[PDB]
């Protein structure tokens, strides 16, 4: 018998073990493989795929499908169309969207985000909307004049019918946690009216428009973890 | 020009004077089963013209109140053509489908439909008390298809109610939200720029070739993801015109006829 | 018949490059005779989103009109 | 290895042709990045996404399922000494989510079990080492009637011993399938009537059969009854997976896909669409 | 000496374990070999047989040797000699037979099978007959029409008497379950006549057919399971 | 002195004989002086089932009348 | 291959009447007058093989220390239950002594090893019989679900790293990679989680002033998976912990003074470090 | 199923091994490194770093600034200025400087200790002191003789007003232990007036000196130990 | 896939230069997907006290003034 001695670690069983073991089935006849199409590599080949995020989350709304309606007036306003935490694991609304789903499962996170907006109201409807992101440890954007400080695109509604801007990675720490926390604080994505929407005699008043997320190609997680969403019974 | 696409397959073609770029699911085109793999062993049948046309379902009307449609694809085409007489010939089968959506309306009518094409689309049960509990016949409507609800609300074993499925539409009818539908090969048929959208789907299976008689590959969801409306309640119509592609069968049977309500 | 590989770099290692040093690599044997006993196999990198973000029938540049 | 995408260094944009502009009408996602959106200034990025890669998404055992054992005095709990579970992933939640993201998926399964017991009465006295054995019963295969039939011979059927106190037992099982993927939905009948009928054949249970695992107390009735408890922990290896879903955002109700008509609310209130 | 860590799996027993052990017997030089006709290689060697198929087990005649004599006649019918469900592991008539008995130490199977038939009738009887497979989901085969939809072999009766139809391999899957269940459907076996029996006067009228089956050579079995057709009292 | 071989394919192999590298060999080393005392052999797959199925003296042939 | 290096050798030297002389010096300049005693008095040759092997950094963190004892009973009483398990977070601020090593320098990176040591007992007279028990060490990351009690969904452990041990085999370990978000860890936090705007509470900073408020790696849950004895059997686990492939930066003056809390701050009756001597002129 | 066998020691917990550990979280990404300022590769590169001597821990300056302000005085004085034992892991002055915390943390050390002292008087004021350092075994020094007949250094006042004086290593064991021992001491260090501080018209007749404690080059330490200044309850 | 290391010296060496040959060296061998998992580093006594002691923008030799 060879001299050897267990340390410790000796009989030990870890979930994230990794290490061989003999086969219940010696010999088995394993299926060959077929090609099947839509192959996945990495889960971070479905987080940048744009997921419309439920922005109406607002009572009388919350888990029905207008909850994913982001309403537009032609009628003049100077308050924000909506406002939005960036922080896409924390937020209760994006949470719920692919991106934050798969961020769910991790504790860190980083990387840019695009968000993308599509109009669906009237072709005749024209105007500008201005959309912007404010990084964190400021006052909130509340004002479109300090909207404007910050990354911002105005698009113009018309054929080209979707825009989108990229919240840049912007952030004193490398990654930043998936968890509610004050220090990796999130930032601000308003938007406001750049000028009213005008339509045409026999229109619609009421506009509206759909906004997605998915990461952008230098996005990147780093460590597993179970998610908060989903439970069961004892 | 990206604008005007001619479609052609067989003895038809669709000419859509405005639509967004085509979307071929994955990257692929459906082919033929090469043989370097194959489960039967009987030489195919390859009905080519005969069931690579395209074929239209019944259209619905989008009322401003609706909540969604859906469709099984195998199934809408089951009583449909020949190729409906050859799905029911022979035990196996294998195609792809060309899915093309039309809903025509002038630039004064906003909203949007997305339309998705689901592989393994699989609705919840209404009845509470049993699990995926549901009837040849309530889970395959043919071409008519199905619609969805805003609400669930189970029979409890109440006259076949609790066997038509469960269909939330926020949910999608399975307890998946809607809004990450998008993962599944999709287009916007967004009223103000396009009147319609293609999608090229190959087969999908863990296996090269199935009973089309048993099991639907992909079913077709539609939803209002904006609303429609007018400036009144216009029910703009919506259509959907669907082809096979490189359809083959394996296996001749007797006709198999399932059963009708 | 041992493979030896490089291991995922940690705290105090090498430069990012990862190609410093021989003290960065690992070697494994397979002990078994059927492979479903290998432990995990080593990560494919590779990655391909378009399939999934741009399937798209005829292709376009990011600068390019989208319609 | 491969790596992230890194950040070109860029300055003012007057183009006719703009990458911020696009139409998600086609299906496409919007592709632009920060150095299309903003001057940016030149990165180095080395956050390489490996924590991300399907093999390690899966590459924890979770736990899928408790068996109960008892090994009793009274004969009327000899039966009790007899635990058969069918092979199935969807008894826990957390492991049904993950599995759940993908249509069809192809792996090899390392199986862990962890063995635990306590006394379930208050009277107690000495109990010898315990070892229990596993059997795994293919679908087919005979089943013992009872704890200690003639089936437990297991002269074809797999089967692993484990005395307490030892290393958790384990063993990997390769891909085994009727199909070259295992199927995590099956939209169609297991049977189709022929001309209403097929109501309770509907669903990926109804074609879901890979056999049960057999577990038996091994040592024969004590005085004291002892209650033991089987933890049976899985993962994937080796994985391929070939269709992205939405995963589950409600609570499950039974094996296949369904739901309950108290919890199909996902979301939480805000106050208003301009509260942040 | 050597720093080692014990991972989980250690010291377990495993039926199915392939490890190494000490001889307890260590330098016993084995008896040589000789050579020894009948060798057997593979399981599959003997699945490839022909051996009878107890298709007549009914009312008596099950477990006795007419069990297995599909009788014949020289009447008028349209109906069907015989039916078998094609599954060789469910069926009761197939699984005991030699390719239902290896098969059913198997979970899962596949390839094509092999169905031979004798007919043991005298020399002056002629006539012929329809044998046919229908792969499954669709109708049962009834009548002699609707069975003529699949794969058929017209049997010409002749001094070479014997014939075979092969029911192909079709299956949505690439093996199929030994056990029954409502997904595996294995198609059907069926025979009936094209004409009847004719034979001239004084001579028998009714006759005897023997089925066989076997193994094809694309055949295969994969994981091994206990048998249910073996039983024991309890030990 | 340890023997190196391949193993029997798996999930993740695309099933061709040293088409998956080195990934599928496997290291086996004897540590006994009995021959009794080794792990099971290498599958044999060599068969021939003539002997049993075809054990005839005069060659048949596929084509031709069994009874020629 | 090659020999390490010694620390300085001396040559041998010989008294000077020089008018260069180092002795003196400008201490203000904020540098230290580098004589070694040849430069001071008359010195032999010397060959020095002497080392700082264990002055390393690696040698001088290369020990697991104590961080923390946690506790859990094993008992079956109505009012038992939430004594089952035991959740903690993860900190080395517990133990003063590895506390103290590790603030001698501002910030750190470093691998670390967890190594469990279990021990349990009877905290009752019933003295009676109980099994071996399996435990299992969860951990949970920040954000991560937590349990409600010790027999919960949550422990099914799908993503989450948990392990299971028996008692009386050898102490469980695992290695756990530099996991911190920075590029090092940093033992201070001279600032705040976020920061007070104008519209803001006069005090506001109170609830999160240092390192307390962003430093968070999550918890660490520990219950016996055994279902419950009739005889109560009471059970800790000593986690030990060690920093492993380890730099460090910026260093500081090591605590004199009481440690107390997760903060430096000190208490009023702690802040008195050294000894009295009667005289200057004391030896 | 290769033969082994467990040795004494198997299955054991040591608190100073090195045993390689399988990671719990395989493939995880490391954040990676930036060039940090100040990087430290050894403690030893701490303990050559001067820190002040806390000399004047007597009655009323314990624990205080003051208590590290040694003074001095322009009248005639016959007597040391100061006195310390040369004991840097176990005075109650020394222990307390870098270097002895440092050092506190080893069992066992050598190599010379270095003294830089420094005048924080007046321009004004003019003068000599005496450094000195006696080795073990002997009467301490009681007087300037005693100091002048050991190893010691003239530190006149200057513009280069800081003077270092080196005790060197001189012992008769290779390694000292840190620990107070009957056995081993390291020797004793004293300063004296060489002669009387000058101070001119309106210029302090009282000033102030600091001392600062630092290892030589060819110091080390041989085995790390708990330290007896930090406890809890 | 083993690297050799020379030790330590300990009690019977009379080569505290680390030269007596082979006799003093010891194999390891990396057994793990992670370098986290790797016994401690070689040992690295490189040193620069001057980043503490002396880092002064301007170069002050020994025997010069401090100040001139
Ligand atoms: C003694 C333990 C042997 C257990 C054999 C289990 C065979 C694998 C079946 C896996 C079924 C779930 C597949 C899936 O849908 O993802
Ligand atoms: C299954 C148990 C896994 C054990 C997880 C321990 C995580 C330790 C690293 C987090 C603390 C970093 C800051 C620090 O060094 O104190």
């Amino acid at each position: 018998g060879l001299p050897t001695m267990n340390t410790p670690g000796s009989n030990q069983f870890l979930t994230s073990d990794d290490f061989q073991s003999p086969c219940a089935l010696p010999n088995f006849d394993v299926t060959p493989p077929i090609h099947i199409p839509g192959e996945v590599k990495n889960m971070m080949e479905l987080a940048e795929i744009d997921t419309l995020i439920p922005m109406n989350a607002v009572d009388g709304k919350v888990n029905t499908m207008e909850m994913y309606q982001i309403p537009l007036n032609d009628n003049l306003s100077k308050a924000p169309i909506f406002c939005l935490s960036l922080s896409p694991a924390s937020d209760k609304r994006l949470s719920h969207t692919m991106l934050g789903e798969i961020l769910n499962y991790y504790t860190h996170w980083t990387g840019s985000i695009r968000f993308t907006f599509l109009f669906c109201g009237s072709m005749m409807a024209t105007g500008k909307l201005l959309l912007s992101y404010s990084p964190p440890g400021a006052k909130p954007p509340t004002n479109r004049k300090d909207a404007m400080l910050g990354t911002h695109i105005i698009w113009d509604l018309g054929l080209q019918s979707s825009c989108s801007m990229v919240a840049p990675w912007i952030s004193n720490t490398v990654y930043r946690r998936c968890a509610r926390d004050d220090f990796t604080e999130g930032g601000f994505i308003t938007c406001f009216y750049q000028t009213r929407i005008v339509v045409p005699a026999s229109t619609p008043t009421s506009m509206f428009m759909l906004g997605f997320v998915s990461a952008c190609p230098d996005f990147s997680v780093r460590l597993l973890r179970d998610t908060p969403h989903i439970s069961q019974s004892k | 020009s990206d604008r005007v696409r001619q479609i052609t397959l067989g003895n038809s073609t669709i000419t859509t004077q405005e639509a967004a770029n085509a979307i071929v699911a994955y990257g692929e085109w459906p082919t033929y089963i090469n043989d370097s793999e194959a489960n039967p062993v009987d030489a195919p049948t390859e009905p080519d013209v005969s069931s690579n046309r395209f074929y239209t379902l019944e259209s619905v009307s989008w009322k401003t109140t609706s909540r969604g449609w859906w469709w099984k694809l195998p199934d809408c085409l089951k009583d449909m053509g020949m190729f409906g007489q050859n799905m029911y010939y022979h035990y196996l089968g294998r195609s792809g489908y060309t899915i093309h959506v039309q809903c025509n309306a002038s630039k004064f009518h906003q909203g949007a439909l997305g339309v998705f094409l689901i592989p393994e689309f699989v609705m919840a049960c209404n009845t509470e008390s049993k699990t995926s509990y549901v009837s040849y016949i309530n889970a395959n409507p043919g071409e008519r298809g199905g619609e969805f609800t805003n609400t669930y609300n189970p029979s409890n074993t109440d006259a076949s109610e609790g066997r038509k499925f469960a269909a939330l539409d926020y949910l999608l009818g399975s307890g998946v939200l809607a809004g990450n539908a998008f993962v599944y090969p999709h287009q916007i048929i967004n009223l103000r720029t396009n009147n319609s959208a293609t999608i090229v789907v190959p087969y999908v299976n863990s296996l090269v070739i199935d009973c089309m008689a048993k099991h639907n590959n992909w079913g077709i969801v539609i939803l209002p993801l904006a609303p429609l409306a007018f400036a009144s309640s216009p029910q703009v119509p919506i259509t959907v015109t669907i082809a096979p592609m490189c359809t083959e069968f394996n296996g001749l049977r007797n006709i198999t006829v399932p059963v009708h309500q | 018949g041992a493979q030896v590989s490089t291991q995922k770099t940690g705290a105090h290692e090498n430069q990012n490059v990862a190609a410093n040093g021989s003290t960065i690599n690992y070697t494994t044997i397979n002990y078994y005779k059927d492979s479903a006993s290998n432990s995990a196999t080593r990560q494919d990198l590779s990655q391909d989103p378009s399939k999934f973000t741009e399937p798209v029938k005829d292709l376009m540049l990011k600068t390019a009109p989208a319609l | 290895p491969p790596s992230t995408q890194s950040t070109e260094a860029t300055s003012g944009v007057n183009s006719q042709e703009v990458p911020a502009l696009t139409a998600v009408e086609t299906g496409a996602s919007g592709q632009a990045i920060p150095s299309d959106v903003v001057e940016t200034r030149h990165v180095v990025n080395y956050k390489t996404r490996s924590e991300s890669c399907l093999e390690s998404f899966f590459g924890r055992a979770a736990c899928v399922t408790i068996l109960s054992l008892t090994n009793s005095s009274k004969s009327g709990e000899e039966k009790k000494h007899f635990n058969i579970w069918n092979i199935t992933y969807t008894d826990t939640v957390q492991l049904r989510r993950k599995l759940e993201f993908f249509t069809y998926s192809r792996f090899d399964l390392e199986m862990t079990f962890v063995f635990t017991e306590n006394y379930p009465s208050t009277a107690s006295g000495e109990v010898r080492n315990q070892v229990y054995q596993i059997m795994y019963i293919p679908p087919g295969a005979p089943r013992p009637s009872s704890w200690d039939d003639y089936t437990w011979q297991s002269s074809s059927n797999p089967s692993i011993f484990y005395m307490y106190g030892n290393a958790p037992p384990r063993m990997s099982i390769p891909y085994v399938g009727i199909a070259n993927a295992y199927s995590h939905f099956y939209d169609g009948f297991a049977r189709v009537p022929l001309e209403d009928a097929g109501d309770t054949f509907y669903g990926l249970v109804s074609i879901n059969d890979f056999g049960v695992l057999a577990v038996r107390a091994v040592n024969r009735s004590n005085p004291h009854t002892i209650h033991t408890s089987v933890r049976v922990y899985m993962k994937p290896k080796h994985i391929r997976c070939w269709c992205p879903r939405p995963p589950r955002a409600v609570l499950y109700r039974g094996e296949g896909v369904d739901m309950i008509s108290s919890a199909i609310l996902p979301l939480a209130k805000v106050d208003s669409i301009t509260t942040f």
